[PDB]
């Protein structure tokens, strides 16, 4: 592939998710992860991680409620332009 | 062409859905406002917002129909005019201040924290007020956005000036459903227009100020709005 | 007021007669095109057309009804705008060149005898080539250099919105009676309003370079355009 | 006064003018001087003169025929708005 793929939830705690993907064949600047309550509608947040990396923590969610979760990988205008919808997937935490 | 068989009624709900996802910035009140640590908040949410940016513009009609190049060229000379005008909707129900964020609302003395920065707070205070002012709805401002991201730069693209003259119709027809007089009609049209100037200028004198506080190396910049603005000079 | 009692044949007479003089240049053919040479010549020219520009905004209507701290702000925003839709409009029958005098017609390589000006020239000259193309008229032309007058800036001023909504009615006016359907006057309406918006922009690039020039000391600059320029940081 | 009067033509040739006016009682930096061949409606011809000079000679002018020239007071942004309109005369060479 060309952009990151096979999202998913490796571990959770009540309030803590691990994640991976399977990042895509090519220099990724970095990644940024964003995740909300599933159709709650608010803002949702957003952090950044280093291109090397391929899982990520995600903290201090409330217990039981279900999450949408995006990972972005930022790479140039081009790329990005050219590639595909981001992955996304939901899990009730 | 898909973009052109639109109803105004379709092109409206087209680009109201397209709406990017409203960002928490990344302020933390335990470390006290010093021009380093507002520089880069301010300047990690842009990083942030322009990620967005892109997957919106995308999705606004008859964009990803132009040749990949005309796309990167739209987006490298409107990121800030698109980052402008959203805050400046976002911020017309607070007169006096500016809504960067849910959890950023910064008013003008907080500004002059960042030498250079109160000047151009001063207009994106104008601005946002004269849009409360005239009662700017979000169906008006939806098409403004679009307008700023399709009309940003020069000639050598007919393309993109027929779905322009679509969201000038688009336009004129909610002000026709709103209750407006023709010579009402055009003179808002005129009055909006009109704003997108105040815009460009906006946005010219804060991508300088961004560049010049890149340079003094205040804050670093992260790799893609470092391109959206080397992009410039 | 009185420049609200004037009807459209009236509003575009006034301003049709209040027109700046054409200006010769300073070229002289016995001294080779260099870059110091050059800026002292557009630069030159520049500084002259201000002095009228001056007292030609007093006669545009309604313009010397406003406190002289208002006259002023409008100016020292916009003279550039001015400056550049006064060549884009000279240039308008000379595909590939810039008329900017009677006897100085430069064309795109004579402008990157000057390191930053090819990049301003590509858009003056894609500017003015897009008014040709959509056949910009004399009466349209005056009325546009009026709003760019009035429009320059940001607000803290009614009396300038109103004396502008009515150039505008102007500007519809003439549509009208040349013949337009009323979406077709819109649209042509709105075409018009989003070049202003480049012309900012080549505003703001070209103050910049102006601004760059003065420091690098390649050439001197006169008091009054020195002032106009100062007036902008 | 505050702006330049009592313009006028003090010497002529069939080529030139010599031309003076009272200054206004003020720094001035500097006078633009335009000409142009009357009622020809052409583009004009201009040049300067230093503000500590109140006359000024132009040349190469067709001889036997009627010139407009006006003198301008270069000043700040400011006074030239507050100023008048500036003074002109017509004279036949
Ligand atoms: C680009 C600047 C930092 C990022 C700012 C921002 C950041 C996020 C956003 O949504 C809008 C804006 C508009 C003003 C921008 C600023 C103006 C000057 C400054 O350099
Ligand atoms: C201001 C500049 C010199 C004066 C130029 C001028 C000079 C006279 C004129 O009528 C129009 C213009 C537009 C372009 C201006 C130039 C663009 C950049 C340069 O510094």
């Amino acid at each position: 592939s060309d952009v990151p793929t096979k999202l998913e939830v490796v571990a959770a705690t009540p309030t803590s998710l691990l994640i991976s993907w399977d990042a895509p064949a090519v220099t990724v600047r970095y990644y940024r992860i964003t995740y909300g309550e599933t159709g709650g509608n608010s803002p949702v947040q957003e952090f950044t991680v280093p291109g090397s990396k391929s899982t990520a923590t995600i903290s201090g969610l409330k217990p039981g409620v279900d999450y949408t979760i995006t990972v972005y990988a930022v790479t140039g205008l081009r790329l990005m332009l050219a590639g595909s919808k981001p992955i996304s997937i939901n899990y009730r935490t | 062409s898909l973009a052109l068989s639109l109803t105004a009624d379709q092109m409206v709900s087209a680009l109201l859905d397209a709406e990017p996802p409203i960002l928490y910035s990344e302020y933390d009140p335990t470390r006290p406002f010093s021009e380093a640590s507002m520089m880069g908040l301010l300047t990690n949410l842009a990083d942030r917002e322009l990620v967005h940016m892109i997957n919106w513009a995308k999705r606004v009609p008859g964009f990803v129909d132009l040749t990949l190049h005309d796309q990167v060229h739209l987006l490298e000379c409107a990121w800030l005019e698109i980052l402008m005008i959203g805050l400046v909707w976002r911020s017309m129900e607070h007169p006096g201040k500016l809504l960067f964020a849910p959890n950023l609302l910064l008013d003008r003395n907080q500004g002059k924290c960042v030498e250079g920065m109160v000047e151009i707070f001063d207009m994106l205070l104008a601005t946002s007020s004269r849009f409360r002012m005239m009662n700017l709805q979000g169906e008006e401002f939806v098409c403004l956005k679009s307008i700023i991201l399709l009309n940003s730069g020069v000639y050598t693209k007919d393309h993109i000036h027929r779905v322009l003259d679509k969201i000038t119709d688009t336009l004129i027809h909610l002000m026709a459903k709103a209750g407006l007089t023709l010579q009402q009609q055009h003179q808002r049209l005129a009055q909006l227009l009109l704003i997108l100037s105040h815009i460009r200028h906006m946005s010219n004198k804060g991508m300088e100020h961004l560049y010049s506080m890149k340079c003094k190396n205040v804050v670093p910049l992260s790799d893609l709005l470092l391109e959206m603005l080397d992009a410039h000079r």
